């Protein structure tokens, strides 16, 4: 029942619109990982506390210019209203929880004085919300348009606003107290038809910026919401703008959608003797960066160059140094981690400070000790699962979704060999023994397959179809001999290499999801949807004792220690159990992944355990006594 | 050779200004004043190019 | 021994791409083309640790050939074998036998030329092709008219692919087929047939397959195909050649139409449940649910037959269950024929492919026979092809090609010609 | 290597061709400046089909643009996905037709059509083995209808081995916009008849009315009606663009689909449809596709496909299929419904499968009909054309600018000659 | 030459020693250009090729 | 056949005798990276960039879709006597 | 290359109408422009190399200089438009004694000179468009004892529209050559 220490953590969503946001006021960054946002030292990487409370996946945030107030938004299953959640950094509580966006709020947004709140929500519902901080209460709502509409933004005086479509329109929304309504007037765009993304005020209020998914900044003169000269003269950007913030000076850094940086000159100019204005100049041309930006803030105030903290679409945070007396960007990452969901995790035998986690199209080699990533090897478009390092440290294979088992090299990342066709599908389970000549796959088929590794060649020796369900684990013994296969079937079949055959198969009434043996080969313990921990006893095969634990949800990860006093145990839920292998006791953590943990394991020198979420998520905890 | 050299005129000049998007050279309209009534002739010569450069002081020493 | 296997059309080459994935497995073959005297048949090895199969493949579109320049078997082929054209014949046979066969079919049998003459001790060509589509029928036709003027001599088995009686994904494969058939009968001198609902059943019924794909079709086919040729590849008891096939199931010039059946076809459950005999494979091999062309032979006779088997057989308990079947009346024989059987037995078991469906089966059988069921299928065919004809429908396609309707009149003859003959022979 | 030619005419296909390039552009995956963005090597093979690449790696869409007036263009250049066509192509005039069929065939015609054909002259030849023509205009406007049929008439007398596609919107009584609809339809439908390969009939009250019933979507502007129809011309040019296991090319198409020369009017159809409300308790499965691709309330006319027979049809599926699923669906489709078929064409079904599915979805279909009914259409313009032609109401902004009455009453003769012969076939 | 293949010659593959099937008639052929060729391919070991140059040799002398 | 094929399959037999290459694109080198690792090790001021190395392989050539379902519950569909396929 | 390909009657190796014509021709320009213009007499693309210095701009056949194409074709048929200017246009060729030979066909010379390497020829054209059929067999036979084997390379010099350069095994005439091979 005592909470575990939380060491490191590593991971951020970076999906989500501009999602990193920055403390006003010292030492802090803060952005949403899956469903809890993490608030973050600037100066130390070391973990701030987390705020839950959220019953699904943040999707917006905003803060008060005094930095006091911050206000979250999730998105949630379809037909259930979505709450916006405020929160004081002062006394980290869920003060005001209001719900009326339908499906999702769109995006969140602060007063100037901080006296209000505006919420628009919807891929479908398309209503903006004008709601008061000093109380969870609406002042008024309005439908916005015909098509939806994607971002607002307040002025810098505060009586008005500005929203812009995701297709074809844009506004500036006046609010006046007499009726309590809000009164629209849309823009005049010529004959544009651009589909804006994001919206930026200027620091007095005099113009606005615009990124259209068209690539161009369109910069709209507020008052009379009449659109001004365009965006870079030098082309357009590579995909659709997508992040945009205001240089404290005259200027704007804007972010394009394949990663690319570029500051752009606001004052306009007559230009071949005209009273036609040429298009804004970049003054520089940022470096480019790998992924995709959906996030910019502006870090620090220095006189001799400002830092801005940029998102990605691939989840790297980066730092920017922009120095205007000599134009020119340097760009530092300072995190990486997942972009998607990961599964399955693999540790070198005997070995600590080394992860090989995972994900869509990427399998990642960690370093424990520092959290800094050290190689990624990307197969374009494919799904990867269960990811094992051979008992030698050569090989460390690695499943596909295609169902081709591929096995690369540690270092350099060279291919060594592939099976075109491992299975039929996805293969779920593989799994290395002692001495790396045979390797053990299984597919979601259910079909247990073994192969002999040949020097230059590969060959598939019998493979036994047992089960009807994806076989979800599979773990080999010390000796050759035994593996047992755990599927969606209900039932744990343990095989012999020296005759491929079965000797009995255990039983459950829900499907088994993960099994381990004990050290010492005296039992097994499974864990599954039925939310009950089995006891096996190893030889003949027999329910000894079946603990209730997390009754509530579905367990899905089983790990051991080396001696086998503990037993670490993920969950349906967001908390890691640390029990006791003879006796069935806690010590578990609560708070931490927001999302689904899918695996978990303790390093081989028995000081830290290790989880992944179905976010993108990985937390070293500190490894105690149960 | 063109058989007809006005059917150019409108869609050519109404393409670089608006299709193709490039800047309209709009110069030499000083002067023009209004329609419907006479614009005052200028002096100046279209064709001579009088350039007559002057670099008083940065013309380098030999 | 070696024998050269050219593809025509979309589902030839599609087969082929089954084909010489199995036969790279058998022979132990990595897909880089190179090992880590069986294999002479197939495989030239040029140069040093490399290995060209003896085939070319040749379509009109670009699609499906560069498919298998990009695929998995890019370093196996020879990117010479891979012909293609620029546009599709499209359903029409005029299309492809007289436009743009013109222009490609010299090239195709001037590369076969070089591949013959390559080869040493060939046994004869064995074709792919469906004669639905336009250039399967259409230059596979003129290809085969050409070959025969070369050679003559030489046995073609040609593995053809007809249109099923309901399902059907084209609407004047009447009109290409009977066309193609004009000339499938004096070219060729082994045709095997080789249909669509009939494996589609298999799959669905014995492989229990509930949503099969055209992959599963080309495995199981190439399956057959391995399993008729392995009397070349390996050594066996009783081996039996292609030449056999020419000698001992065609007794009239232009009866060659032959169909086929494969046993056991199991899945991989299904082989733990029953005991794998040769009686009962045997047995297997002669029931309507297991043949590879929907027809019922129990309205034929048979003219002759021939069995193919692989893995641990001996001659006893064949020759104890063709005895039970000639003994059996549920299946009649023709006067003009009392030793209607022809046995080959090989030693070697077949193989199985990883991703497949079919389990290790220590013993397996490939029946080709003779009928006169195929004597029911061409006028199945005839029939729908009067329909469409007597409104002449589609007819313009074909002159507006530079064809008349005097081959329509006279294929349709051909093939009343050749009914005449079946309903004949059968009495 | 096989090549398709776009050709827009007047403002509906200039608005239709806009969202046209836009979904095409969005399945390549080039971004709306001309660069390719995308990820997978599927696209890349497969872009000389539709994008002749230009210096920079930016590939140009191979269209000519064709209208008379500059506020046209002016939408075309304004939306997004506008920069990405070249300024030469915009072949272009200067005044306007406007519903005067004459302006688009004797006048304008006379002088725009050596430019417009020297332009598609020059981009025929600018890719090796052309397939066909494609264009998509209107049979009511007069510089879409007008303008494009001298086109069309022109191009089928220069290139008369290649296919030709024509995506023609017909006018309806319940939607009428202008007032001469029939005198602009009926002349080009005569002229359809004797020089398209084969015409993709479409109408703007079916999808309007698929648009209130099955997508449930309170307002459908234009953008949406556009963005169907550009899902429908997507769908059927997959085949050439991308892999499958039954690839059908065009040519396959249209020889699997017209008996007869003249008997090749189409009506078209698309699934899957849904709301979003519902988007969630349906499945994707190919009979949940073919249950609403057979619907009669999924068609793409104004004419109930059950008031007629259908000749022959296709369907072309896109997505990770079974091929047995499909065979066996339109067998079942063809013998529960055995009356509504003909009876002397056999297996009046051609089918085909691609491996890549449209972006958003996970499965998609594309319905081609070659029925009986679309006479129902043609009589009802035919019939209106009469009422007005016993009167000459309207004749003499026609016959005053060179066009005479024989035209008319040709007109009149082949229209229903052709209805005539459609009901014989029935 | 052969690689070239400007040669009129293929293989028979009959049953007996294969010969070799003449495109163009042996008598009419200039044997000034040929006879050097096939006297020079007798050198070759390979498979494909000593045949065909012995028996074109054998059959052009007869 | 024609030219464009031809000078493809002439590149495409000079690609074939080539032994296959393990990485279709290589970020930074294996020895550059290395020191990174060694100076991380022997100490610290090491940034970020130096560490991280990158790979990219060939991978399947299609784009992503969701996984397809070849059988659907058991208790809709059976065979013609019965089972599950 | 070229070399395993079927060379037939037939071999096209540069054709103005297509996607990349000059995707082998490693092109050469300065003082000089290349384009692809349509020509007003046949109603059709071709490619146009107009220099101001004969010498400098030119279009070579094989892009990698030491990449050599192989062709066993007797014949080299070019169509061209005589423009009244400088035009020039060379190929070598291997003999049986392992050498290579020159052959330069130019528009501006009147002697007819015979070097090892270099055999330079004069060239009269007619006005309009024109078609040459080159005959290297019988050059190489003339200009030395030698006979022809191969055409390693060539290249075309200014002043020139070109389209269609092709090379075959015949003289054919007009109405036994096929169509998209023919003038008008
Ligand atoms: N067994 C089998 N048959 C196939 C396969 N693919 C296509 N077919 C058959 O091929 C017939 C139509 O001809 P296709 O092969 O598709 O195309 P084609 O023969 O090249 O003719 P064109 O399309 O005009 O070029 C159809 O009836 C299909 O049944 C396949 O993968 N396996
Ligand atoms: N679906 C669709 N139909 C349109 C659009 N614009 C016009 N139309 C239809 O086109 C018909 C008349 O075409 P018209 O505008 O006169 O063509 P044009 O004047 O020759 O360019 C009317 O019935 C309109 O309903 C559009 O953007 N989408
Ligand atoms: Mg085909």
């Amino acid at each position: 029942a005592e909470p575990l220490v939380l060491n490191s953590v590593i991971g951020f969503g970076g999906a989500i619109e501009n999602g990193l946001i920055a403390h006003p006021d010292g030492r802090t960054i803060i952005y949403p990982l899956g469903s809890t946002i993490v608030l973050r030292d600037r100066a130390d990487p070391r973990s701030q506390e987390f705020l839950q409370g959220h019953s699904d996946k943040v999707s917006c945030l905003a803060l008060s210019r005094s930095g006091r107030y911050l206000a979250s938004g999730q998105i949630t299953y379809m037909g259930f209203t979505a709450d916006i959640i405020i929160w004081d950094l002062e006394s980290k509580q869920l003060i005001h929880r209001m719900a009326l966006h339908k499906v999702k709020v769109q995006a969140l947004d602060f007063s100037c004085d901080e006296r209000f709140l505006a919420s628009l929500g919807g891929q479908d519902d398309n209503a903006l919300v004008l709601w008061d901080v000093a109380s969870g209460n609406a002042i008024c709502g309005s439908p916005c348009n015909t098509n939806f509409t994607n971002c607002v933004k307040f002025f810098n005086n505060s009586p008005d606003k500005l929203i812009t479509a995701g297709n074809f329109n844009m506004n500036v929304w006046t609010y006046d107290a007499g009726n309590n309504k809000l009164r629209p007037t849309d823009a005049t765009l010529g004959t544009l038809k651009r589909v804006f993304k994001s919206v930026v005020v200027d620091a007095n209020d005099e113009y606005a910026y615009c990124g259209t998914t068209t690539g161009d900044v369109l910069q709209i003169a507020l008052e009379r919401v009449l659109f001004k000269n365009t965006g870079p003269a030098k082309g357009n950007v590579q995909m659709g703008v997508t992040a945009t913030c205001e240089v404290p000076t005259g200027d704007i850094l804007v972010g394009g959608g394949d990663g690319s940086l570029q500051v752009l000159r606001t004052v306009p100019e007559p230009s071949s003797t005209n009273p036609k204005l040429l298009r804004k100049m970049p003054a520089l041309a940022g470096t480019k960066v790998e992924g995709a930006i959906t996030s910019i803030a502006l870090a620090d105030m220095n006189a001799r160059g400002f830092t801005f903290f940029v998102g990605t679409a691939m989840c790297n945070i980066y730092k920017v140094t922009y120095e205007p007396a000599t134009s020119r960007l340097k760009e530092e990452l300072v995190q990486t981690a997942h972009n998607d969901k990961i599964n399955g995790m693999a540790f070198p035998n005997e070995y600590s400070e080394v992860f090989a986690t995972c994900g869509t199209g990427f399998i990642r080699l960690w370093h424990l000790t520092t959290c800094r990533e050290l190689l990624r090897i990307a197969v374009p478009n494919l799904e990867c699962f269960c990811i094992a390092f051979t008992t030698d440290g050569s090989a460390i294979l690695s499943g596909w979704s295609d169902g081709k088992i591929r096995a690369f090299g540690p270092q350099s990342g060279k291919i060594i060999f592939t099976i075109n066709d491992a299975h039929q599908k996805a293969v779920t389970a593989i799994a290395s023994t002692a001495d790396s000549s045979r390797i053990l796959s299984g597919g979601e088929e259910g079909m247990v397959r073994v192969w002999r590794i040949g020097r230059t060649s590969q060959t598939l020796e019998a493979s036994m179809k047992d089960h009807k369900g994806p076989v979800n684990c599979i773990r080999i013994k010390g000796s050759g001999d035994e593996c047992v296969s755990a599927s969606s079937d209900g039932s744990c079949i343990l095989w012999d290499l020296h005759t491929f055959k079965r000797r009995t198969s255990l039983f459950a009434n829900t499907f088994f999801k993960s099994v381990v043996y004990h050290p010492d080969e005296s039992q097994l313990v499974t864990a599954g949807t039925d939310r009950k921990v089995t006891y096996w006893d190893a030889y003949d095969g027999n329910a000894i004792r079946i603990i209730d634990g997390s009754d509530l949800d579905e367990v899905n990860a089983l790990a051991v220690d080396r001696d086998g006093e503990a037993l670490v145990s993920g969950g349906g839920d967001k908390l890691v159990k640390l029990w006791g292998y003879d006796e069935g006791h806690c010590y578990f953590v609560g708070v931490a992944h927001s999302g689904a943990i899918t695996a978990v394991g303790v390093t081989p020198d028995k000081q830290r355990i290790v989880s992944v979420g179905t976010e993108g998520g990985i937390f070293i905890w500190d490894y105690q006594r149960p | 050779m063109n058989g007809d050299v006005a059917g150019s005129l409108f869609t050519s000049t109404y393409r670089n200004v608006k299709l193709a998007g490039k800047a309209p050279p709009a110069a030499n309209l000083s002067g023009t004043g209004s329609c419907f009534d006479t614009t005052s002739l200028s002096p100046a010569r279209a064709g001579a190019h009088k350039a007559l450069d002057v670099q008083k002081d940065e013309l380098p020493v030999w | 021994r070696e024998v050269i296997s050219i593809h025509i059309g979309q589902a030839g080459i599609q087969v082929g791409n089954a084909c010489w994935e199995l036969y790279c497995l058998e022979h132990g073959i990595q897909p880089d083309g190179q090992m880590p005297d069986a294999f002479n048949t197939f495989f030239s090895e040029t140069g040093a640790g490399k290995h060209v199969p003896r085939c070319i493949f040749l379509d009109l579109e670009p699609t499906v050939v560069d498919e298998v320049r990009t695929g998995t078997y890019r370093q196996l082929f020879h990117p010479e074998q891979l012909i293609s054209g620029k546009e599709d014949a499209a359903n029409n046979f005029a299309r492809g036998h007289y436009t743009i066969g013109k222009e490609i079919v010299d090239l195709a049998l001037d590369r076969i030329r070089k591949l013959a003459d390559n080869c040493t001790g060939l046994q004869g060509f064995l074709v792919f092709n469906a004669v639905g589509g336009g250039t399967g029928s259409g230059l596979g036709s003129l290809l085969l008219e050409r070959l025969s003027v070369d050679y003559g001599k030489k046995s073609k088995l040609g593995f053809t692919v007809y249109p099923s009686p309901q399902v059907s994904t084209a609407v004047v494969e009447p009109y290409n087929s009977v066309l193609s058939t004009h000339s499938l009968l004096e070219h060729t001198d082994v045709a095997v047939m080789l249909d669509n609902e009939a494996i589609y059943d298999i799959c669905r019924r014995s492989l229990d397959i509930e949503r099969p794909t055209y992959t599963n079709l080309n495995r199981l086919i190439a399956q057959v195909i391995s399993s008729l040729t392995a009397s070349l590849r390996f050594d066996g008891a009783l081996n039996v050649d292609i030449t056999e096939f020419q000698t001992n199931l065609v007794p009239y010039p232009r009866i060659h139409f032959m169909l086929s059946s494969y046993a056991p076809i199991i899945s991989a459950e299904k082989a733990y449940h029953e005991q794998l005999s040769v009686a009962e494979i045997t047995n297997a091999a002669f029931e309507p649910a297991s043949m590879m062309v929907k027809c019922d032979p129990r309205h034929g006779k048979y003219m002759a037959c021939c069995l193919m088997y692989r893995g641990d057989v001996v001659p006893k308990d064949v020759n104890a269950s063709v005895a039970t079947i000639k003994t059996k009346r549920t299946i009649q024989f023709v006067d003009w024929c009392p030793t209607g059987f022809k046995c080959g037995i090989n030693y070697q078991p077949p193989t199985v492919v990883p991703g497949g469906d079919l389990a290790k089966v220590q013993r397996a059988v490939c029946m080709i026979s003779n009928s006169t069921a195929i004597g029911e299928i061409f006028s199945r065919l005839d029939h729908k092809f009067d329909l469409m004809y007597a409104k002449r429908a589609f007819v313009h396609w074909y002159v507006g090609e530079g064809m008349e309707e005097g081959e329509f009149s006279e294929a349709r003859e051909d093939l009343a010609a050749l009914e005449k003959d079946f309903e004949e022979v059968g009495a | 290597m096989r090549e398709i030619v776009h050709i827009q005419g007047g403002q509906c296909g200039n608005q239709i061709g806009a969202k046209f390039w836009e979904v095409v552009s969005d399945e390549h995956g080039i971004d709306p400046t001309g660069t390719y963005h995308g990820d997978s090597d599927l696209q890349l093979e497969r872009i000389n089909v539709y994008f002749n690449e230009a210096t920079g790696g930016r590939y140009v869409p191979r269209a000519i643009l064709m209208d008379l007036e500059p506020g046209t263009m002016d939408s075309v250049r304004s939306g997004p996905y506008g920069q990405i066509f070249r300024p030469d192509n915009f072949v272009f005039g200067q005044t306007g037709a406007g519903n005067n069929w004459a302006k688009g065939h004797y006048t304008e015609g006379a002088e725009l059509i050596d430019s417009v054909l020297d332009v598609v002259r020059k981009e025929a030849e600018s890719c090796d083995c052309l397939q066909g023509f494609q264009v998509c205009h209107s049979l009511g406007g007069g510089t879409g209808s007008g303008m494009g049929t001298l086109l069309i008439s022109k191009i089928r007398e220069e290139y008369p081995d290649r296919m030709m596609l024509t995506f023609s919107v017909v006018p309806s009584p319940k939607v009428s916009d202008t007032v001469v609809e029939p005198y602009n339809a009926t002349l080009s439908v005569h002229q359809l008849v004797e020089n398209a390969d084969e015409c993709m009939v479409l109408d703007n009250e079916a999808l309007y009315d698929i648009c209130f019933r099955t997508l449930k979507l309170t307002t459908p502007t234009f953008g949406d009606l556009n963005h169907l129809i550009s899902a429908v011309m997507s769908g059927i040019t997959c085949c050439l663009r991308f892999p499958g296991q039954l690839n059908a090319d065009l040519r396959k198409l249209a020889v699997n689909l017209i008996p007869f020369p003249r008997l090749h009017f189409f009506m078209v159809g698309f699934t899957p449809l849904t709301s979003r409300g519902s988007q969630q308790y349906r499945a994707l499965t190919v009979p949940e596709l073919t249950q609403q691709m057979w619907d009669a309330k999924n068609m793409m006319c104004a004419a109930d496909p059950r008031h007629g027979r259908y000749l022959t049809a296709s369907a072309l599926f896109r997505g990770r299929m079974s091929t047995k699923e499909v065979d066996e669906q339109m067998l079942n489709v063809q013998n529960k419904n055995s009356s509504y078929f003909v009876e002397w064409i056999p297996n009046n079904v051609k089918s085909s499968v691609c491996d890549i599915p449209p972006k958003g979805l996970k499965m998609s279909a594309t319905f081609i009909g070659n029925s009986t009914a679309i006479q129902e259409m043609f009589k009802r313009v035919s019939e209106q054309f009469t009422a007005m032609f016993r009167r000459k109401a309207f004749l003499h902004w026609y016959t005053g600018e060179g066009m005479d009455e024989m035209e008319f009453t040709e007109a009149e003769s082949n229209m229903n000659d052709l209805v005539s012969e459609y009901q014989q076939y029935q | 030459f052969y690689e070239r293949g400007d040669l009129p010659i293929a293989v028979d593959h009959r049953g007996s020693k294969n010969m070799i099937a003449w495109k163009v008639d042996i008598e009419k052929l200039d044997y000034h250009h040929y006879l050097p060729i096939f006297f020079d391919g007798i050198r070759e070991t390979q498979e494909p090729y000593r045949f065909l140059a012995v028996k074109g040799v054998e059959d052009m002398l007869r | 056949m024609d030219l464009k094929q031809q000078v493809k399959n002439y590149t495409m037999t000079i690609r074939n005798t080539r032994p296959p290459t393990m990485i279709k694109e290589q970020d930074k080198s294996e020895f550059s990276h290395f020191r990174a690792l060694q100076v991380l090790a022997n100490g610290d001021e090491v940034p970020y960039e130096a560490t991280l190395r990158n790979v990219i392989h060939d991978g399947a050539r299609q784009p992503k879709l969701p996984p397809r379902q070849t059988q659907k519950h058991p208790g809709y569909i059976r065979n013609e006597s019965g089972g599950f396929f | 290359m070229f070399k395993n390909a079927f060379q037939s009657g037939f071999l096209s190796v540069l054709y103005s109408i297509g996607s990349k014509p000059l995707e082998i021709w490693d092109k050469q320009v300065s003082n000089g422009h290349i384009k692809r213009i349509t020509d007003a007499d046949i109603q059709s693309s071709v490619l146009e190399i107009m220099g101001q210095n004969v010498s400098t701009t030119y279009i070579t056949c094989p892009a990698d200089p030491n990449k050599t194409l192989g062709i066993k074709l007797p014949f080299l048929v070019l169509i061209i438009k005589n423009l009244n200017k400088y035009f020039s246009f060379e190929v070598q060729v291997l003999d049986d004694k392992n050498v290579r030979r020159r052959f330069r066909a130019s528009n501006y010379q009147s002697t007819t000179r015979v070097k090892p390497f270099i055999c330079t020829m004069p060239m009269r054209l007619d006005s309009g468009w024109n078609q040459i059929q080159f005959n290297l067999s019988d050059f190489t036979r003339r200009a030395y004892g030698t006979n022809y084997i191969e055409t390693l390379r060539v290249q075309v010099h200014a002043n020139c529209r070109i389209r269609r350069i092709y090379f075959s095994d015949r003289l054919y005439s007009e109405e036994e050559l096929p169509a998209e091979f023919k003038l008008f």
